[PDB]
DNA sequence: GCTTGACAAAAGTGTTAAATTGTGCTATACT
């Protein structure tokens, strides 16, 4: 009840000494994109597509659909044999060896440091 | 010197009806923000109390109006009403001005715009800018009329995206990630990518 | 003078001090013991005035009543390092048919000073008209005090008022009727909010002192009054635009009952000084002629101020029109007042230093400041000491009593500067009453130390001490002499949010072993621990709503088997360029009951210490006013040393210019020599002319002598000269400066000396709080603000500069368009453009062109909300917006 | 986003214009839930009207991935963009 | 290389019981 009473305070207001600056001005807009990040996240991708292609044409396309990589939304392992025309165990067989051969060092060191 | 004003209109296209305004547009919520504090407080913007005057009144004014109240109580939200609207936009420029908590003035849109250090004259034309950097000056004599002495931490952080790509092309660090971190911890392997 | 364990510090003083110092903490003192009304203030009043004094709480109830009466209060509910400890307030509850309880009452330390809500707070008094200057009043600590109690007890009858009226009579008491909300209210919005109350500015003893006493002019006016002499001291002022509003008070300054100020006068009846000294406001100083303080008296017995104008009572001694601050400037009466101002000023502005070296040539004050200032532990009764430990110090009475003091050790002040108190004392030893125990933090055997005597040369070096830079030996680095500590605080808290409730553990989401190799189990930095920019001192975690991650990064999950954790990480890193050790930690859990804010469940603050070398581009001064940066360091090898092979450790140029003068520095630079040589008048047949004046003391002295020259009755130039005569040799008897105060320095570089003899000695000079560590930012990429997109200094660091209005008019001036725009876009408000710009530099492709800087999207939006219809207007597309 | 633009022109907003302007007439003097502390529906903040508060979002959660853009949610009336429009779009009020 | 039926967990979906929330109301007389 007590942080139910409190009320808001002014970002209009005037923190800085003699109107240097408003309070509103020190306010981190922390979605704002992170330059940095958007370079690493576009290298990341670029070095997942390289190691897609190590794998199966079909096995890559599984890894894509099971976590959505091409279209953004993930697939259950019914979908995605549905796709393939397969039972949904038949994808979860064949995802399990994907991750295998993915945690191979060859394929896999690299992308360690992308934690 | 009133025919400048009537010339204006009839030389351009606007109708005077512009002057009274039926609807009122409601400025976007990001510039207009509230979000909780560090510390657990909430702040937010004066817009927000201005805003929520003006569509107190009016809507009270419509229950009046279908209540059938008398022109009295109507007159006077419809006083009230166009008070809040005058707040909304250039607040205190007549009567006393709507203060809140600490009887401090609200910042309306026209404070909101002009002001020394308002969006106006110098935040908009005024504003702080990424690679940068200050520190105390000391005499450099030995220095060259072209040159400046510039503090090897002022520089490093300052070509930071530089370094990060040399020391890149470089076989010191396999990808950039790992090149932030060996010039964040200021690894000694820089200083030779940075001169 | 006249204080038991006082060090030997020879005066030049040609007159006696006829009155001692008043407390020259009384000022805060009185005021707030007359407020609540405290049997010693009855006790002193009643003695010499009314048999009936009046408390300013109880004046305030005899006016209110008939609408309360016989106020009470209890004892302090925690001690003052207790308050500080738990960020809590310093008061007394008090009370008052139906007994009511009316609030905690904030308290007054033995230091003048309060404690609200953990940190310590000075009350400035204010200085108010009761048109002409002795029209002014000066409004006292405890009687604005009252003032604001006045509003809240009249407020408080105003609705007792309403109260009693709609409710039923004989069915309500003095508690339903009584509403203290108000009066409470009113004290905790004074204190806190107030322009008078103030956080007590505290690096240096001497700063906080000067805080007290303190007074507000206005309640033409800036400049100084006649009525002022004795009263405010004109010669201490703020620089900025504030100057004649804010001023000291006096040294011998006393305040009446009232508030009018007093100055102590000694009546002078027939040409004879009386040493009747007496209370004479503003207005009874025109009564009676005043004589002026440096006087010609002969031998037993024997310029004034008249009524309303310049040049029957005289005097009580020089400085009366001087304050502490500027009574500590030797040789004051020959610096500009400029300088003057400028070098009290920079006094208050010193740091504490680790060794805290006393002044080799001081005033008179130093003794006296520094005892009073409340920094330093002094002994309340004669006796001897029985333990004497680095923790505490315990002295055995002759009485039998058995006091002891605890001592405070690298204790944080308000700026992060490091208090140390250092015993002075062993076991056996015998100290009386009033004595100095321990040292504070600029202070040595009782006397403030607010800098370090140094071997100085006035000789332009090759352009590195060019204007007002300073070149330093690096033995300064090596011995440490101009080292101090300096302990930070940083602080995080654990409450309940919107979603969840934040938990501090040490379990970071996406962290290596190593970076957690200092934190302990619960995710808090350890104890001892060194910590660079960036490192993790607690570990905190937030809850964090729907996930909903990016792909790309699921993918990794799966493949590196690190299950996707479900909330956010948010730990206390150190701000970008700070560094230091970790000295202590205060975790405030919830568990532990406590008393935190509603939500908070646990709170911890970690103090970082730092121990900062004198480095290149730290601030220097003098008491004379003279600063400037460290240009150089140059290695003691190559430096102008004195024939021994003594090299100098700091250069001066000679910064004053003819007419500029800046003469005071000069002068304590040879006194500086002549107290670290000692001095013989070889007196054979009398003594010289000029020693006539001199009293027998300063005729001989051995090395390393402290000196005394009070500020206007000090050492003459007469006098000087001939101590320059005097120095005794070093080893060997080699004579190292001659009368005239120079020497031949050898270049430590080329190896050959210096064409001509340069002007050597000691001057005592300070480390101010500018420093460059922290003066020093970079930014090449951070945090921007909400609202407006502009690079906004996150609060661990990395903020923006500004490319202020003019400088844009400068750009525009080169004509260099691209620059400008570059830094108006891109390099700011550029949502997309910052982001593509590191993005290219970091490729290693040519920066992109510049789009719409956020600003003027902004303005657009702010026009439109004020139904200004505003279109950007293409030369052939219409109508564009912005999206 | 040109960058290059001939003019600047102003003129005074017609009732008409900012209704064209407005995304949806704000009809409360409300802010966010004092609990839930999110942009209630029909005031100020609304999410209906002024934006997303989370990129791809709709209130409710029907839609979340980024997979459907452009369309907007047939419960919580929230379309499906950006964040950002959150500072770009402008409401209206409809005067008695 | 793939599928079957088991089984489970997880995700929904419809049905109910708190709880949360909004509105109406209080008659000495009171302007
Ligand atoms: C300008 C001013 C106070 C300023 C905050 C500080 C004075 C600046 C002058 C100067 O230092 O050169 C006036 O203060 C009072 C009422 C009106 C004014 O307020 C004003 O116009 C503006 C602010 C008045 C009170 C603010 C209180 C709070 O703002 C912060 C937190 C709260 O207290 C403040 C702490 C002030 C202590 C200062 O102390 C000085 C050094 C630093 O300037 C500060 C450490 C010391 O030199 C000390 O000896 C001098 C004290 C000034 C005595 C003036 C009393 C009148 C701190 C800035
Ligand atoms: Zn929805």
């Amino acid at each position: 009840i007590q942080q139910y009473a409190r009320e808001p305070i002014s970002l209009d207001q005037t923190i800085g000494d003699e109107g240097d600056s408003q309070l509103g001005d020190f306010i981190e807009d922390s979605e704002a994109v992170v330059a940095v990040d958007a370079v690493s996240f576009t290298l990341l991708q670029d070095q997942l597509q390289s190691v897609l292609e190590t794998l199966s044409e079909r096995e890559a396309g599984v890894v894509r659909l099971r976590f959505g990589l091409t279209d953004g939304q993930p697939r259950t392992l019914d979908e995605i044999g549905q796709v393939y025309g397969v039972t949904r165990e038949r994808i979860r067989q064949i995802e399990s060896k994907t991750m295998s051969k993915l945690r191979h060092p060859s394929r896999s060191q690299v992308l360690r440091d992308y934690l | 010197k009133r025919l400048k004003v009537v010339a204006a209109f009839q030389q351009s296209g606007n109708s005077p009806m512009g002057m009274v305004l039926d609807a009122v547009p409601v400025i976007p919520p990001e510039l207009r923000p509230m979000v909780q504090l560090d510390g657990g407080r909430f702040a937010t913007s004066d817009l927000n109390d201005l805003y929520r005057r003006v569509i107190n009144r009016n809507n009270r004014l419509k229950r009046l109006i279908d209540l059938g109240a008398p022109e009295i109580i109507v007159n006077n939200e419809k006083r009230m009403l166009q008070e809040s609207v005058d707040a909304l936009f250039d607040n205190g420029r007549r009567g006393r001005p709507v203060t809140g908590p600490g009887n401090r003035p609200l910042k309306s849109l026209s404070d909101l715009l002009k002001g020394k250090q308002g969006r106006f004259r110098q935040n908009l034309l005024g504003k702080r800018v990424d690679y940068s950097g200050r520190s105390v000056i000391v005499v450099g004599p030995q220095l060259k009329l072209h040159q400046c002495g510039l503090p090897k931490l002022m520089a490093l952080e300052l070509f930071k995206p530089f370094v990060m790509k040399r020391l890149v092309d470089l076989n010191h660090a396999q990808n950039i990630k790992s090149a932030k971190r060996m010039v964040e911890r200021q690894r000694p392997q820089v200083w030779d990518v940075l001169e | 003078n006249s204080v038991p364990g006082a060090p030997n510090r020879v005066s030049f003083a040609k007159l006696r001090e006829p009155l001692e110092v008043p407390g020259l903490l009384d000022v805060q003192t009185d005021s707030f013991e007359w407020l609540v009304g405290s049997d010693r203030w009855r006790q002193a009043a009643i003695d010499r005035g009314e048999e009936n004094p009046v408390g300013g709480l109880e004046e305030v109830l005899a006016e209110l009543s008939p609408i309360f009466s016989d106020p009470r209060f209890d004892e302090v509910k925690a001690s003052v390092d207790e308050c500080k400890d738990k960020d809590m307030t310093y008061a007394a509850p008090l009370f008052v048919s139906q007994t009511v309880f009316m609030g905690d009452f904030p308290m007054m330390t033995e230091k003048g000073t309060f404690i609200i809500n953990g940190t310590e707070r000075v009350v400035v008094s204010q200085l108010v008209r009761s048109d002409h200057f002795g029209n002014r009043r000066l409004r006292t600590v405890g009687e604005l005090i009252q003032n604001q109690i006045r509003v809240g007890l009249s407020r408080m009858e105003r609705v007792v008022r309403e109260r009693m009226t709609t409710q039923d009579v004989e069915a309500i008491t003095p508690q339903t009727l009584i509403n203290i909300r108000p009066v409470v209210a009113a004290i905790k919005e004074f204190f806190g909010t107030s322009q008078l109350s103030q956080f007590m500015d505290q690096n240096n003893p001497l700063s906080g002192l000067t805080h007290k006493r303190r007074l507000l002019a206005l309640g033409e006016v800036r400049d100084v009054h006649p009525s002022h002499y004795g009263r405010m001291c004109p010669i201490e002022t703020p620089e900025g635009p504030n100057i004649g509003l804010i001023g000291s008070l006096s040294v011998y300054a006393r305040v009446n009952p009232f508030g009018f100020i007093e100055t102590p006068y000694r009546k002078v009846e027939n040409g004879v000084v009386t040493d009747q000294i007496d209370y004479l406001t503003a207005d009874e100083e025109d009564r009676h002629v005043v004589a002026q303080a440096n006087s010609p008296t002969d031998e037993n017995g024997r310029m004034v101020r008249k009524k309303g104008g310049e040049v029957d009572y005289m005097d009580v001694s020089p400085r009366q029109m001087v304050s502490v601050a500027t009574a500590m400037i030797p040789f004051l009466e020959h610096d500009d007042a400029n300088r003057a101002l400028m070098g009290a000023n920079m006094q208050r502005q010193a740091v504490p230093l680790v060794r805290s070296e006393a002044p080799l040539v001081g005033t008179g004050m130093e003794l006296r400041a520094a005892i009073d200032a409340g920094d330093v532990v002094v002994a309340d009764k004669t006796g001897v000491i029985e333990e004497v430990s680095a923790d505490y110090i315990t002295v055995m009475a002759d009485d039998g009593t058995r006091q002891s003091y605890r001592l405070r050790k690298f204790a944080r002040s308000n700026h992060g500067t490091c208090a140390n108190q250092r015993p002075i004392v062993d076991a056996g030893q015998r100290v009386e009453a009033g004595q100095v125990i321990a040292d504070g933090p600029c202070t040595q055997n009782g006397e403030m130390a607010l800098g370090k005597n140094l071997l100085v040369a006035i000789m332009p070096w090759e352009g590195h001490n060019y204007e007002d830079a300073i070149i330093l030996s690096n033995r300064l680095v090596e011995e440490d002499v101009l080292t101090s500590i300096h302990i930070e605080e940083h602080e995080i808290d654990a409450r309940d949010t919107k979603l969840g409730a934040e938990e501090i553990t040490r379990d970071i989401p996406n962290v290596s072993d190593e970076v957690l190799a200092d934190l302990d189990e619960r995710g808090i930095v350890r104890i001892g621990a060194e910590v660079r920019d960036g490192d993790i001192l607690v570990g905190k975690v937030t809850p964090k709503g729907e996930t909903e991650l990016t792909p790309e990064e699921r993918l990794l999950r799966a493949i590196f088997g690190e299950k996707a954790r479900e909330v956010r990480d948010t730990s206390l890193k150190v701000p970008h360029g700070e560094s230091g050790k970790v000295i202590g930690i205060r975790v405030f859990s919830r568990e532990d009951d406590d008393e935190l804010p509603a939500g908070v469940n646990e709170l911890v603050r970690v103090y970082v210490a730092q121990k900062r070398k004198i480095s290149d581009g730290d601030k220097l001064a003098g008491r004379h006013g003279n600063k400037g940066v460290i240009g150089k360091i140059l290695p003691v090898e190559d430096m102008p040393f004195l024939p021994d092979g003594t090299p100098v450790d700091i250069i001066l140029n000679t910064h004053g210019v003819p007419r500029r003068m800046n003469i005071g520095q000069i002068l304590e630079t040879h006194l500086g020599w002549v107290a670290k040589a000692g001095w013989n008048i070889d007196v054979a047949a009398g003594v010289p002319d000029w020693a006539s004046k001199l009293p027998e003391e300063l005729y001989s002295a051995p090395a390393d002598s402290t000196v005394a020259t009070p500020v206007f009755d000090g050492a003459q130039e007469g006098e000087l000269a001939g101590l320059l005569g005097s120095t005794l040799p070093n080893r060997d008897g080699e004579v190292m400066v001659d009368a005239d105060g120079k020497s031949t320095l050898f270049d430590g570089r080329s190896g050959e000396p210096f064409p001509y003899p340069v002007t050597v000695g000691y001057m005592y000079i300070l480390k101010l709080h500018h420093l460059v560590d922290d003066k020093i930012h970079a930014r090449s990429t951070g945090p921007y603000s909400m609202i407006t997109q502009q690079p906004l200094g996150g609060k661990a660091q990395f903020g923006g500069q500004r490319f202020g209005e003019m400088e844009c008019w400068a750009m525009q001036a080169y004509g260099a368009a691209y620059t400008l725009q570059e830094l108006l876009t891109i390099k700011s408000d550029d949502t997309v453009g910052r982001v593509k710009v590191y993005e290219a530099i970091v490729k290693g492709e040519n920066i992109p062109e510049p789009g719409i800087p956020e600003s003027f999207k902004v303005l657009l939006k702010e026009l439109q909300s004020l139904c200004l219809n505003v279109e950007v207007l293409s030369s052939d597309g219409a109508a564009i917006e912005m999206r | 986003d040109v960058n290059f633009f001939d003019e600047l022109r102003i003129g005074l907003a017609t009732a008409d214009d900012i209704r064209n302007w407005s995304y949806g007439e704000v009809k409360k003097p409300e802010t966010i839930n004092y609990r839930t502390l999110k942009p209630e529906k029909d005031g100020l903040f609304c999410e209906k009207i002024f934006g997303p508060t989370r990129d791809w979002e709709c209130y409710c959660g029907k839609y979340k991935r980024v997979r459907f853009k452009g369309i907007i949610c047939e419960r919580c009336g929230v379309e499906v963009t950006r964040a950002k429009v959150r500072r770009e779009r402008m409401g209206h009020i409809e005067l008695a």
